[PDB]
């Protein structure tokens, strides 16, 4: 199952 | 080598359209298990895999769900970056990450990481010790400052630590008769005599499991990888692999070499010849 | 930006008359925007292709496929287009 919190560019 | 999770996404902008594309693949070794595709009509996360058709919607509509998120997210990603780079809006530019949880012996996390790409360039990548990240040019930190303003690095080694290594457990247990099994490489030579320039002897290993295989060719007791040929391992399209070594020898000599494999799905270094 | 190398095979080798699948394996490219073409005699052929995936080296590759049945007669190819190739890669298929 897959990361859901941020990932900000 | 030890179990791993990965998922791949790459954004690409259409500027036609002015929109952008998303996809996504998750991975378990080298076998694919679920896509994501934006425009796919009414898109959704599919199964690409048997063994994880039987999850129910509660972990496809979470999945979905994150995708989607995702699809929108990267395309604002893609119009930062841009500006970032102070681009046009005529070309295409692409944005790619990867992540994924490797499994140690004491059923605990080994090596997590992650890492972006914009147009084929790294660009971030979380450090080793998943507290810090390295960024590679100007644009790059800025990014790089706001994750660290967001406290982002800890919800990876959570996420990395915590539900990446548990799910890969789950996933190699439902799949365990395709994923933990180790298909040996069915193998043979082949001989191709020429007009008058020497015999091509092909060692063919073909429908193995994982991926890593070692092929070589010896002629009485030493080693000719010197002018072999190799090709690359590919897949067969039914999630075994293929792979052969050729190499030139003169007429008659065909009995003085011999094909060396090595793959973790047979019982012993196995020895072929013509 | 980096070009396509181009792999073209059966899934089992070859006997004529007998029912296989035709395989073209493309990789090592970037950027990702590709034309992978499966020809019969010269004509394209309705094959499927693999989800976009990439290599640790970010580096794009695709399987394209499709279920034939080999014999004396057709000659099989893959026609690639990419803006690292000046004109098209065309790799001829042949049981190696």
């Amino acid at each position: 199952t897959m990361y859901s919190l941020g990932y900000i560019f | 080598g030890p179990h791993s999770l990965s998922y791949f996404y790459t954004a690409v902008s259409r500027p036609d359209r002015g929109d952008s594309r998303f996809f996504i693949v998750g991975y378990v070794d080298d076998t694919q298990f679920v896509r994501f595709d934006s425009d796919a009509p009414n898109a959704k996360m599919e199964p690409r895999a048997q063994w994880i058709q039987q999850e129910g919607q509660e972990y496809w509509d979470r999945e979905t769900q994150i995708s989607k998120d995702n699809a929108q997210i990267n395309r604002v990603n893609l119009n930062t970056l841009r500006g970032y780079y102070n681009q046009s809006e005529a070309g295409s530019h692409t944005l790619q990450r990867m992540y994924g949880c490797y499994l140690g012996p004491d059923g605990l996390l080994l090596r997590g990481y992650d890492q972006d790409a914009y147009d084929g360039a790294d660009y971030i990548a979380l450090n080793e010790d998943l507290r810090s990240w390295t960024a590679a040019d100007m644009a790059a930190q800025i990014s790089k400052r706001k994750r660290e303003a967001a406290d982002e690095a800890e919800r990876m080694r959570s996420y990395l630590q915590g539900r990446c290594v548990e799910w890969l457990q789950k996933y190699l247990e439902m799949g365990k008769d395709t994923l933990q099994r180790a298909e040996p490489p069915k193998t043979h030579v082949t001989r191709h005599p020429s007009s008058d320039l020497g015999v091509t002897l092909r060692c063919w290993a073909l429908g193995f499991y994982p991926k890593e295989i070692s092929l070589s060719w010896q002629r009485e007791g030493q080693d000719q990888s010197q002018d072999m040929e190799l090709v690359e391992t590919r897949p067969s399209g039914d999630g075994t692999f293929q792979k052969w070594a050729a190499l030139v020898v003169p007429p008659g000599e065909e009995q003085s070499y011999t094909c060396h494999v090595q793959h973790e799905g047979l019982q012993e270094p196995l020895t072929l010849r013509w | 930006a980096r070009p396509p190398k181009v792999q073209v095979y059966s899934r089992h080798p070859a006997e004529n008359g007998k029912p296989n699948y035709l395989n073209c394996y493309v990789s090592g490219f970037h950027p990702p925007q590709i034309e992978i073409d499966l020809l019969k005699n010269g004509e394209k052929m309705n094959a499927e292709q693999s989800d976009l995936s990439f290599s640790k080296d970010w580096s794009f590759y695709l399987l394209v496929h499709t279920e034939f049945t080999p014999n004396a007669v057709d000659q099989y190819s893959c026609r690639v287009k990419h803006v690292t190739l000046d004109k098209p890669k065309i790799v001829k298929w042949d049981r190696d």
